[PDB]
């Protein structure tokens, strides 16, 4: 949701600990343009910790 | 022993760790399951230098989604639509 960006070689690393994040919000909307990956699935990961 | 049942399938190597009885994974749970007491035997060989193509071998496809966990040695022919919402999906992909 963040305004600014950074570059493709300067990208800044926000560490995400000790917190509740809620990804559940945007499975169910979906703005997001194209999830690809391998092994994992991304609507899986409600449940896992 | 009685009679043999062979199953012909082909999965990728990556997916090839969760063929074994008990186990979880995106084939191990919507499409093929093995039973505690299922008994037999796997063979497996190397189809790489025959059936791949440059572009992507369409020929066959996987089904990655299911509504619940499929029972074992049971085929699924259905072409219907999965719908995670409420909207619905007329044949087609879109919104839920």
């Amino acid at each position: 949701n963040a305004t600014r960006f950074a570059s493709v070689y300067a990208w800044n690393r926000k560490r995400i600990s000790n917190c509740v994040a809620d990804y559940s919000v945007l499975y169910n909307l979906a703005p997001f343009f194209t999830f690809k990956c391998y092994g994992v699935s991304p609507t899986k990961l409600n449940d896992l910790c | 022993f009685t009679n043999v049942y062979a199953d012909s399938f082909v999965i990728r190597g990556d997916e090839v760790r969760q063929i074994a009885p008990g186990q979880t994974g995106n084939i191990a749970d919507y499409n093929y399951k093995l039973p505690d007491d299922f008994t037999g035997c796997v063979i497996a060989w190397n189809s790489n230098k025959l059936d791949s193509k440059v572009s992507g071998n369409y020929n066959y496809l996987y089904r990655l989604f299911r509504k619940s966990n499929l029972k074992p040695f049971e085929r699924d022919i259905s072409t219907e639509i999965y719908q995670a919402g409420n909207k619905p999906c007329n044949g087609v992909a879109g919104f839920n």
